[PDB]
DNA sequence: GTGCCGAGGCCGCTCAATTGGTCGTAGACAGCTCTAGCACCGCTTAAACGCACGTACGGATTCTCCCCCGCGTTTTAACCGCCAAGGGGATTACTCCCTAGTCTCCAGGCACGTGTCAGAT
DNA sequence: ATCTGACACGTGCCTGGAGACTAGGGAGTAATCCCCTTGGCGGTTAAAACGCGGGGGAGAATCCGTACGTGCGTTTAAGCGGTGCTAGAGCTGTCTACGACCAATTGAGCGGCCTCGGCAC
């Protein structure tokens, strides 16, 4: 489940604005399917004689479930977080 | 919509035109939940005896068929205004089905 | 569809079937529109029931559960995001009739 | 190269990203995932859960309520047709 | 259709009843290969610039493409004949993707 | 379809737009029809090269091979049958013209 | 593949015909995306305890994927190819 | 406890049992395979198939051909509506 | 304005997440080889585009039929609360069936090359 | 009748396929707690089914302009074929970055239970 984490962001976006349980349930089982569909992504396009998901795969398998703005969006968002990650470890 | 808590949008005769802008404001289903047990209890019978139903199970399967039920509906409804026709017939049904399944 | 309805067995009430036209927007029904509304919906039935039925039968359980219809749902490729918890139904929900 | 918490804290996101390479590693999709692919992919939930919800607390204040509800959340996906195209499929509300 | 050694089945200039009955006998890809390659060398070009294309990916490629335009053609052709007319409109097959695809 | 063609492409011929017709049973056609064919072909070609190329960047080549396209058809759960071997090109063959 | 496997099938059901090779390709890479199916149908159907797939995990994937007569046939030809290998192990 | 044979011999199926355990267990599906697991489905795809090859072979004997093509497996596909819903889905080749 | 039940807040209770090491192991990189994809010219020639003639057809119009929306009445069954018995889902502990792993052996299907006859013309 | 070149056949082999302990885990079984399911009864009463005028939507018939079938010729380019080049796949051989596994620890997120305020009439 995804509750806490969607809850904070709602926080940080709309700070006078809450969810319904009922509807923190939904927005959680839409990202928990949305990372399986991602996951199913990066395996497809994984060639058959690698054993490893890379950070690249999932770069890659996000562009083709979203498309156009959305995915050029997202590419700038994930090497962001990736170099974050980098240079804090 | 016989349940407690909420979820209706208006009662009372309410007339067929009122009707399209009512439904699109309210949340609940529209089949009742003892009418669906004894349903779904009864295909489980014909194939296997003494099946006991959740009652998680059952509200869950009963959003799944609504809403495959107005999608198809809604597909109907296409194929009506196509034909330059108003009204729903049961050919536009069978044909909106037949579109996505054969 | 046509041929989905069947006497003896119980279905849904003719007002109830009207109402699911509504909620796709249709004005207009026609008399004959009651016999594939409820062949769909005892085709949609018949179809997650014994999907459910063998989840449950694998499991050597006899209670059909969130989980068995949950493995049924997406075992048809259609993603379901209502997944009913204890506080399901509070006040206006999407598990109510 | 230092700690000072979670990871998550550490790649500045608020979706757990530790709970997101559980999903990844007990899928059974791939044997071995690597740390960098865990990160991604919490960077893929947290970003478009965020136009969710950008656009769901819209909806609720054009409504005059303060409390997300199911039918705001059907309403702002389906304003949106690139967000349309990924969860269009999904079963809202019956 | 134009390749050497293909079940093309038809023979020249053919009237409009009569290739109906032509093209449901024979199994060859109706779109030119070069033309095809063409396109698809053009599209890739927008992505990655100096993208080789090879041989057994065109045939799949074209394949896939053949087999997913009859498709909507015949579902297409479903909602023409459900209207009452004989003669498929570029309303027809919007109707059709629409009804799929959104 | 509507206006998925840009003028400056090369696009599919317009008595192939027919033939297409012909192949799904239609006994008439109209003169509009060639507008929606062509942005459907360009369409599905547009799809299919977009999740092909990246399957090709992730194993770092620089030809489309057949395993690229395959597995960019099997992400669209479309199964497809027709695997050209080193035998295709034979007689009748289906990845002919 | 099953090249070789269909081939003989063939020879015992229709003695005086052949096959096509690019029919014998196309028949196949049906019986590998009917492997798939059901493969995938019974890592489905299986509870989240268990890890292993047993022969009644293949037995209900089948009938579901396959509906009415030829589900109910499946389900007797399956078990009695179980019953004659159990015997001659 | 019959050394006379493959395992496709023993189970008296003509579909190789070892090739479809070979599917199944690297599908990346699960990590334990058991034995009666690969002679199941090796079973099942061996009675449709043969489903399959009577449809195709009577379509190709009705058309006074000795030869089994694509367009008589096409079509034998669509003459039965039973076999007809597994693969609605499929790229029969054109 | 007013009843009300659900999100927020507060109290414990874990076991998921985290760090720190060792261990093998899998992808990055370089270099050699050679199958195959691009290009082009000749030439062919099937095929696409355009144009004139004409006929079928969808749109427009009027008229008529019939059946479905609207309203009133009556029967009836879905649903509250609240009840109770109890059937089977979790949970834990014991026992043991078998299957991944490792080593050894072997022969069966697949590629290469060649005859020859099923089918298109 | 006459090709032809694709399928059936023969050969080399090496990598797929099978056989024999091992033991550790996961499947199966059984007892026990108690959570949630079935059954139902008084009463509601809102919803469902039924019946009756009445008008709007669909069907039928007629007419016609114009958009498409269809020969006919002109025009453009797809393909054989053969050629040649060479960009780049395939495979081999390190080796170093890097992920799994195991020991230990703790507090972030889990549930249970009040409690006041936002949504519904």
């Amino acid at each position: 489940n995804f509750r806490l984490g969607l809850r904070n962001m709602l926080a940080q976006i709309h700070p006078d604005i809450s969810v319904q349980t009922e509807a923190l349930s939904e927005l959680s089982n839409i990202a928990v399917f949305l990372g399986k569909k991602i996951s199913h992504g990066a395996v497809t396009l994984l060639p058959e004689g690698t054993k490893t998901i890379k950070s690249s795969a999932v770069l890659l398998a996000a562009g083709d479930l979203y498309g156009k703005d959305l995915g050029r969006h997202a590419v700038g968002e994930m090497t962001k977080a990736v170099t974050r990650y980098g240079s804090a470890k | 919509c016989r349940q407690k808590g909420a979820g209706s949008a208006g009662t009372g005769s309410e007339t067929n035109s009122q009707e399209v802008r009512s439904q699109m404001r309210s949340t609940c289903l529209i089949i009742p939940k003892e009418r669906f047990r004894t349903m779904a209890k009864e295909i489980s019978k014909k194939e296997g005896h003494d099946v006991h139903i959740a009652e998680a199970a059952l509200d869950m399967l009963q959003v799944i068929v609504e809403s495959c039920t107005v999608r198809l509906l809604e597909k109907a409804l296409v194929i009506t205004y196509s034909g330059k026709r108003t009204r729903v017939t049961s050919k536009d049904i069978e044909t909106a089905f037949m579109l996505e399944h054969g | 569809l046509a041929d989905h309805v069947s006497v003896g067995e119980t279905q849904i009430p003719k007002a109830s079937t009207q109402h699911l036209l509504r909620k796709a927007g249709s004005l207009s029904a026609a008399g004959d529109t009651e016999v594939p509304i409820r062949g769909f919906v005892h085709m949609k039935l018949h179809k997650l029931v014994q999907k459910s039925l063998l989840a449950m039968q694998l499991a050597k359980r006899k209670t059909i559960m969130k989980s068995d219809v949950k493995k049924a749902a997406e075992l048809m490729h259609l993603p379901v995001f209502a997944i009913p918890t204890k506080d399901s139904g509070a006040k206006g929900s999407v598990f109510l009739s | 190269e230092s700690k000072e918490g979670s990871r998550s804290s550490k790649a500045k996101l608020q979706i757990s990203v530790a709970r997101s390479e559980r999903l990844l590693r007990e899928h059974g999709g791939c044997s071995r995932v690597s740390e960098g692919a865990a990160v991604a992919l919490a960077a893929a939930i947290e970003y478009f859960m965020g136009e969710v919800l950008e656009l769901a607390g819209n909806a609720a204040r054009d409504s005059k309520k303060v409390r997300i509800s199911v039918k705001h959340i059907t309403l702002a996906i389906q304003n949106d047709a690139a967000l349309f195209a990924v969860v269009g499929k999904g079963v809202f509300s019956g």
